[PDB]
C-alpha cells in the first residue's frame, strides 16, 4: 500500500475470461459495472494496479 | 505461515476503466459483420449501441 | 443438489460461473429461499467421492 | 413592433429547447444515454438507475 504498481494496457483484444479461472475465491465484485456485460465492451485505457 | 483468518493477507487488483465516448483501444473479444448503406439496422460501432 | 463450498454464492438469482450457467440456473424473479449446509461429514469419503 | 406575436413563438421555441437539453442531463444515474446503462449493468441493478 506504499507503492502503486500502476500499469495501463495498450490496444488489444482483452478477453475477460482468464480472471475466471484465477486463484481461489476469484470474486468479480464491481462498483458501477457488471461482469456479465464487462466483456462485450471496448475501453479507452484500462489502468491496472496491484 | 498459519496466521489467523481474521488477519490473513489479501492480494487485490483493481481495473479502473474509462467508460467514455473517446476513441477506445482496449476492446472485448467479439465478431465483425458487413455494413449496410440504406437499411435501418441495429449497430454497435465501438460500443455505441 | 450438492455442490462445493466456494460455489454456493452462485445459487443467487443472477450470477456467473460454471454451475449457474450450465448446471442449474435461476431466473431473476425467484421469490424464495436457498438452504445449504456443510455436508462433508457424510458426503466426503477416502480417495474421493 | 411585432414583438407580442414573436414572443409567443419564442416561448414555444425556448420550451422545446429545454426538453432537448434535459434529455442529455442525468437525473441521478451513471450516464445520460439509455443504450449505455443497459450495456454495462445488470437488470437487478440496471432498473435502479
Amino acid at each position: 500500500v506504499y507503492a502503486w504498481n500502476r500499469k495501463r494496457i495498450s490496444n488489444c483484444v482483452a478477453d475477460y475470461s482468464v480472471l475466471y479461472n484465477l486463484a481461489p475465491f476469484f470474486t468479480f465484485k464491481c462498483y458501477g459495472v457488471s461482469p456479465t456485460k464487462l466483456n462485450d465492451l471496448c475501453f479507452t485505457n484500462v489502468y491496472a494496479d496491484s | 505461515p498459519t496466521y489467523g483468518v481474521g488477519h490473513q493477507p489479501y492480494r487485490v487488483v483493481v481495473l479502473s476503466f474509462e467508460l467514455l465516448h473517446a476513441p477506445a483501444t482496449v476492446c472485448g473479444p467479439k465478431k465483425s459483420t458487413n455494413l449496410v448503406k440504406n437499411k435501418c439496422v441495429n449497430f454497435n460501432f465501438n460500443g455505441l449501441k | 443438489f450438492v455442490i462445493r463450498g466456494d460455489e454456493v454464492r452462485q445459487i443467487a438469482p443472477g450470477q456467473t460461473g460454471n454451475i449457474a450457467d450450465y448446471n442449474y440456473k435461476l431466473p431473476d424473479d425467484f421469490t424464495g429461499c436457498v438452504i445449504a449446509w456443510n455436508s462433508n461429514k457424510l458426503d466426503s469419503k477416502v480417495s474421493g467421492n | 413592433a411585432l414583438g407580442k406575436l414573436q414572443d409567443v413563438v419564442n416561448h414555444n421555441a425556448q420550451a422545446l429547447n429545454t426538453l432537448v437539453k434535459q434529455l442529455s442531463s442525468k437525473f441521478g444515474a451513471i450516464s445520460s444515454v439509455l443504450n449505455d446503462i443497459f450495456s454495462r449493468l445488470d437488470p437487478p441493478e440496471a432498473e435502479v438507475q
